């Protein structure tokens, strides 16, 4: 579940795991396909699409989806989630505004995007009716068994985590998640790369002049614009899109 | 240029859960302060318990755990024991130096009371050869650690000549103390009945010598 | 496993210098530096600084930059504290400590300094045997009175240290300008006076060593 910089995250620009990129109000059926940077779906391991894994800390939190809310000018209706990606039936709206409820906090994310829903037809409704003729609209699927396209999803770059840079009672003290690769030095001269377990820092003292980094590329990410490049390489991780636009007859 | 503050004293009973805290005068305590907890048992005996907020030193019972509660570092003793009665100090890191807290004296219910073991010795003779005589009254293994020692030469409460140390903690966690009554070779030979009276948790123990 | 054993306690008149050793055991000296802490009589615990036992660079707390100097006999796993131009308000106990696990994990025993003007007086060692009559119980308590010495410290053992169980040594106390110390030992009534029990006393400042066997009064 990637974490990026939401633009108007309740107050202002936070870093939400559900940071909204690639809003697509381009279909007709009241539907938008969205990508959160969060990867809900199965858990970390193997079970139940209808659970909920975002990033809290450096860490995931693969738990229940209980109180998702996509919304716009009005509250939307979820359609389905798969991967980083959710489909939801929305009305028109100047913006798009997404958010779940972890339980202790609202913890939402919101974004600008021009949305409309013309139905296909010479009638310019604002909303799909219960009746009328069927005719060839453009629309996204409910399903996941989907390969019609795939987007590049290679590694994450590093990320900041100054929870690492503690103090060794006079020196600034870095640690490691699980033996992950922490890329480290300070403005002063000390250890210059950092590919280590928990190091200390001989030279500098201040937490605010050091490289708290997490090269933790055991799991790839979506290639968000709000991602820092993993400078090393274009790793593999070509990964499908579920919600292909299909020729449904709305 | 930072002041760590800790509770002054806390009293608990064996089996209870007790929390000690460590507050920083500059702001909330955070993981970059690497809170350390150190225990001081009697005899200038130091051991480290927790480091880097929640890392338990090796061989420190699991009843001890550290954490950050609110804006402060905390030490929780889960199932406090009689053996945990000691002074706990917290230390906080501040980018370049360590600041220690004032320490919290923790008292834990336990160790059934124990009466003192009193012994009074006469001035040895090699010492009476110096024209001096010192009666030594030793008192060991008493708990609670508070006593009253009163000397009585020939039926009369001596009131000058005596010196009583301060109760010192033995290893078993009981206390000891000794009192000295210094006479002159001569004062010695004069009077005839010496007695060291020790009062402890209400009972009295009198140990008398006869010259 | 890890033992940091410190030098014994000194007495020094104002102006003097002291070198307190800390001999480390159980770890590789080089991967763990040393904390020097001052626990002043009333005041509580204070960090004096840290020495990088790898490079050798010391950090001093600002309170300690000046008269204090950390050094190390690397080679012997020793760290040392040296306090020069001793001030009278430096009486306190100094602990060495190992910095590890984002804090301090092991502390030493402490070396206590008593800065104090005074000459050198050897102690008088007196045996303390039970009263002239009877004394019949399952056990028996003997004693040893180390009277009138200066300065600190004295060391006291029983039977060269082979008899340590049932011993109470009482902290030295200053009386009329001199220190006095005492110790008791309790053994089964069959041990004494059948087997010899001896008080061993050393006063380093005067090069005085006294062995006093406890003899029955009659």
């Amino acid at each position: 579940p990637y974490i990026a910089d939401c633009p108007n995250c309740g107050h202002s620009r936070c870093d939400s795991p559900i940071a909204i990129e690639e809003v697509r109000g381009d279909a007709h059926a009241g539907v938008i396909r969205i990508q959160t940077s969060a990867m809900f779906g199965l858990k970390t391991d193997g079970v139940d699409l209808a659970y909920m894994s975002f990033m809290n800390g450096k860490t995931q939190k693969s738990i229940k989806i209980d109180n998702l809310h996509v919304r716009t000018s009005a509250p939307c209706s979820l359609v389905s989630h798969h991967g980083y990606y959710i489909l939801a039936q929305c009305p028109p709206g100047d913006t798009v505004t997404v958010g779940f409820h972890d339980g202790p906090n609202r913890h939402t994310c919101t974004v600008a995007h021009k949305v409309e829903f013309r139905p296909v037809g010479r009638e310019k409704y604002r909303h799909p009716p219960e009746h009328g003729v069927e005719l060839p609209c453009n629309r996204y699927t409910h399903k996941r068994a989907d390969q019609g396209h795939y987007v590049e999803m290679h590694q994450p770059g590093l990320v900041a985590d100054h929870s690492l840079l503690s103090i060794h009672s006079a020196k600034v003290k870095i640690t490691v998640p699980s033996g992950a690769q922490v890329k480290y030095y300070c403005k002063c001269p000390d250890v210059r790369e950092g590919i280590t377990s928990s190091d200390h820092t001989t030279t500098c003292t201040d937490v605010k002049q050091c490289r708290a980094y997490l090269i933790d590329n055991k799991k790839w990410v979506y290639n968000s614009g709000r991602l820092p490049r993993g400078e090393g390489d274009t790793f593999k991780g070509k990964l499908h899109v579920p919600f292909v636009p299909v020729k449904a007859k709305c | 240029q930072a002041v760590v503050t800790q509770e002054s004293a806390l009293t608990t009973s064996p089996g209870e859960t007790v929390t000690l805290t460590c507050r920083s005068n500059i702001g909330a305590v955070t993981s970059s302060n690497c809170a350390n907890w150190v225990q001081e048992k009697p005899d200038h005996f130091f051991t480290g318990l927790i480091g880097d907020t929640n890392n338990r030193r090796s061989g420190v019972p699991a009843r001890f755990s550290g954490s950050l509660i609110g804006d402060k570092a905390a030490l929780t003793i889960t199932g406090a024991q009689t053996e945990d009665e000691a002074i706990y100090f917290c230390a906080l890191w501040y980018n370049n130096l360590w600041v220690f807290g004032g320490g919290t004296k923790l008292t834990v219910l336990g160790q059934p009371k124990s009466s003192p073991s009193v012994t009074l010795f006469p001035p040895s003779s090699e010492e009476l050869e110096t024209n001096k005589a010192t009666l030594v009254c030793t008192i060991t293994d008493f708990y609670p650690g508070v006593v009253t020692v009163d000397w009585k030469v020939d039926g009369t409460p001596v009131t000058q000549g005596m010196e009583t140390t301060q109760p010192s903690k033995q290893s078993n966690n009981k206390y000891m103390a000794s009192s000295y009554l210094t006479l002159t070779a001569r004062a010695w030979e004069r009077h005839s009945s010496y007695s060291c009276q020790v009062t402890h948790e209400g009972h009295t123990v009198e140990k008398s010598l006869s010259r | 496993q890890i033992q940091l054993v410190q030098s014994g306690r000194e007495v020094k008149n104002p102006g003097e210098t002291v070198k307190i050793s800390c001999k480390a055991s159980g770890y590789t000296f080089t991967e763990y530096p040393m904390l020097w802490v001052k626990q002043a009589p009333g005041k509580g615990f204070r960090w004096m600084g840290l020495i990088y036992t790898n490079t050798g660079e010391p950090t001093y707390a600002e309170e300690f930059k000046g008269r204090f100097v950390f050094s190390l006999e690397i080679s012997a796993s020793t760290a040392y504290l040296q306090i020069n131009n001793l001030t009278n308000e430096d009486t306190a106990t100094y602990f060495c400590v190992r910095d590890y696990f984002i804090s301090l994990d092991y502390w030493g025993q402490g070396t206590t300094l008593t800065v104090s003007s005074a000459k050198t007086t050897a102690p008088s060692v007196y045996p303390l045997a039970p009263v002239c009559g009877g004394t019949t119980g399952s056990s028996v308590t003997l004693g040893c009175l180390v009277k009138g010495y200066f300065p600190e410290p004295v060391t006291l053992t029983w039977n060269s240290g082979s008899l340590s169980s049932g011993v109470h040594t009482f902290p030295a106390l200053l009386q009329s300008g001199l220190y006095t110390l005492s110790s008791s030992v309790t053994v089964t009534s069959n041990t004494w006076p059948s087997q010899t029990i001896t008080c061993n006393v050393a006063h380093p400042a005067s090069s005085t060593k006294v062995d006093k066997k406890i003899e029955s009064r009659r």
